[PDB]
RNA sequence: AGGGGGAACGCGGGGAAUUGAAACAUCUUAGUACCCGCAGGAAAAGAAAGCAAAAGCGAUGCCGUUAGUAGGGGCGACCGAA
RNA sequence: GAGUACCGUCGGUCGGAUAUCCGGCGGGAAGCUGGGAGGCAUCGGCUCCCAACCCUAAAUACGUCCCGAGACCGAUAGCGAA
RNA sequence: CUUGGAUCACGGGGCAGGGAGUUCACCCGAGCGGCGAGGUUAAGGGGGUCAACCCCGAAGCCGCAGGGAAACCGACAGGUCC
RNA sequence: GGGUGAAAGGCCAAUCGAGGCCGGCGAUAGCUGGUUCCCGCCGAAUUAUCCCCCAGGAUAGCCCGGCCGGAGGUAGGCAGUGGGGUAGAGCACUGAUUGGGGGUUUAGGGGGCGAAAGCCUCCGGCUCCCUGUCAAACUCCGAACCCACUGCCGCCGUAGAUGGCCGGAGUAGGGGGGCGGUGUAAGCCGUCACCCGAGAGGGGAACAACCCAGACCGGGGUUAAGGCCCCAAAGUGCCGGCUAAGU
RNA sequence: CCGGUAUGUGAAGCCCGGGUACAACCGGGUGAAGCACCGGUAAACGGCGGGGGUAACUAUAACCCUCUUAAGGUAGCGAAAUU
RNA sequence: CCGUACGGCUAACCCGCGGAAGCGGGGACAGCGGUAGGUGGGCAGUUUGGCUGGGGCGGCACACCCUCGAAAAGGUAUCGAGGGUGCCCUAAGGUCGGCUCAGGCGGGUCAGGAAUCCGCCGUAGAGUGCAAGGGCAAAAGCCGGCCUGACUGGACCCGUAACAGAGGCGGGUCCAGCCGCGAAAGCGUGGCCUAGCGAACCCCUGUGCCUCCCCGGUGGGGGCCAGGGAUGACAGAAAAGCUACCCUGGGGAUAACAGAGUCGUCUCGGGCGAGAGCCCAUAUCGACCCCGAGGCUUGCUACCUCGCUGUCGGCUCUUCCCAUCCUG
């Protein structure tokens, strides 16, 4: 499924229609400084049975996209609707 | 589970222990600190069967 | 000089499982039952290298509230002060 | 008032959460021109204090004993045992 | 018990005595009673004819203003009609 | 959870696929058994969604008690405004299905005069007309019936309905009879909501639900279902006809 | 199961760099045993392949085409305490 | 500077012989303490689902969409009948304009000819992103042009789940903002309608604000809003077996067996008459179709019985039926 690189859309910040470039969100791993990971590590220490649920290889074959639309005029990004599921995603110009 | 014979032997019970009160004493030479440079002489006076040894001993 | 004895109350260590979570492993049961050591008519604590916050208090211990609160926790069941 | 205060790591424990206390291992001070605390770390202010040595009554807990009392039982009851 | 028991479904020789919705903490409601924009004392203290009786004691708790995660902001003690 | 075992899971004080005693311990169970006086007023349910749920539970539905509020409501009928594709019927769509009488001949292997797929025909395809048959997943048609609403008739209601708030439950194995689908059938699964369950009495020989009929107490009468030769209260009843097989 | 080479990977720790007035943190390298790779071992656990055609007549096929694996049941016994 | 590898030494430590002094051997290794990784049923704790004409294997119609069943409003179940989805599309989305399809016939080049050319007829037989059913003709279909309403902030309704309660999911009617097509009226919050997916806790990204224990800075942490990452047993545990050495609590709600029901199957019959029998339907044999009896053969069902007795066969002993082998 093809999708354009450029879209003219409403910008919440400029409060008018502007041009927006399309980008996929690129993930990153868990931070050690987060309270939840602090708690998990605090539960993993010492003499214990494993303390939490652990699903091995749980995944959907077709996921939704997470897209951000970045304005040229102002430089800020925003979300536009909910995601849809598709296997092939190709940004055409 | 239950135990093996090789694990029960380590406990040191009568079923497994050697009956060495039946034997003739241990066999050792003479200490250096009493045969330093003397070249001691002895006479053989008896040859005996020993139950714990597999070899005959001499007195 | 010591050794042994003493219901309950006292000080210091070692430390489960049943059970609940409508299964179960973190948790709970529980610093419980039970084990070891040590004292007395009471024991332990005790005279701020503290509590507080624009004001101040003034050693320890006990009673009533603070409060099922702050907070902990498969943030679940439940636990829980000053 | 030194293997002490303090740092890092491991185990236990706590409501103590990046901020409870205990212990082990590796490091390790200043010391009166000095030192500590203020719920993540650190810098600067302000406030409060002087650890690593010792003793200490009263207010509190208990009742193998004694004393008194009772909308308690009244011999299959009441302590197992009148 | 069971859709269904005189059943070849279960329990059922006779008599006398014994024998099963209790207590506490928290929450929701009610029937009555006291005070009333306020209501109520706890621990404790004082007196007495000494576990009964009389007086003191509002610390605290609920209510009198809410909304909001939080910083924060902060209302009709009566204008019209059926 | 140790011993001992020429190995059988054999033996360790009548106890062993982990001894015995006391303790934790009044362990826990959605499973089994039990739960103590009288009379009156009301009076059910076994069906939907969710749960490692299916012998258990929660949210609703069906019962009871109390309060608020203040005039309409509704289990029946009549006439109307609208809705609906079942029974039946039929072939106008979709798809099945007999035979004839003709026209185009061929989409196509068979041969024939086939000098060759040939001008031309034979078993066959296309379009008609007459004859004969069908439909749980077809309709040119189309009921009885059911549903909502309006107005009236009837019934309930200021001795307070319909309705709303608060509180206390039980019920999550149903059955007979009638209807439908499935199945050789018995049965299984649903549906209606008259009965049994939770319902005495009178009848069918006895019978949970077939017929009559819904029950405070003491008396007197008339009828119901059914019955009147004897058992057994009441007819060896009346008129017309049939049966000779104890039918 | 044993042995051998390291070429990889490989935790803490150590080192380099960034980041932080210090840390927490982030990215690289090194990094043993083990895993991987090369080999030995069956009186170690265990395994030991069908359709096909053919002779002097009806037969059966020494044997020949054959179709795949680490290898393709040898000597013996055989309706067996195994049919 | 610090290292690694190796070589040696002895004085720590270890071993032996000895009252001990020492002696000899090893040697900064080992052992001891602390930490990090691997292997590890040697030893423990647990799990090992459900529906189900018993259970097991089988099968996942274990979450969803359409037609029938389904009884002309609504609602309605079975391991009931027939089929599909767990996607795809920057166009197959929005809008404006213009046009009309399948097939048949008659005309021409062509072997079946796929198709291109001309005319007429032609209520949709076509086509529609996708199943089935519904809908649609100056269109909802074909051919083109410009676009991105497949958006931001909010409200009230319906369905899943009638009546009659629901988290999450889906759909509808609108108010504002900023925009598109269009002369304009108007339409546009994805796909002509009905399938195409998912809690708490935790994490990642975007965005601007609130906040961290006496006050003020810096790094870092917590909170509110929006999007995303998954649980198909699809209102969501992280999870393999044996018991014939077996134990407890229960159950005829549930199998084996006797009984009870039923009779497809079985056994025993019958009607008609294809005919066979030198010829002749029925001395004898009787096809194919159609009608029955019995419950002593096996199955089906699950009403009775889960500590009634659970046993097959044989020996012994009594009695009954006829559907008669012998005897009249
Ligand atoms: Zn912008």
């Amino acid at each position: 499924m093809k999708y354009p690189k450029q879209i003219r859309t409403y910008c919440p910040f400029c409060k008018r229609h502007t041009i927006h470039k399309v980008e996929k969100v690129k993930k990153r791993p868990r931070s050690e400084l987060s309270a939840g990971q602090r708690r998990f590590r605090r539960k993993l220490k010492g003499y214990t049975g494993f303390p939490r649920p652990n699903p091995a290889g749980r995944e959907k074959p077709v996921k939704k996209l997470d897209l951000r639309f970045r304005c040229t005029v102002c430089g800020k990004a925003h979300t536009r609707g909910q995601g849809f599921r598709v296997k092939k995603f190709e940004l055409v110009e | 589970g239950k135990s093996l014979i090789q694990q029960r032997r380590g406990k040191g019970t009568t079923t497994f222990r050697a009956p060495s009160h039946r034997y003739r004493g241990a066999v050792r030479y003479v200490p250096l600190n009493l045969v330093q440079e003397r070249t001691l002489r002895g006479v053989v006076e008896e040859i005996l069967h020993d139950p714990g040894r597999t070899a005959p001993v001499a007195r």
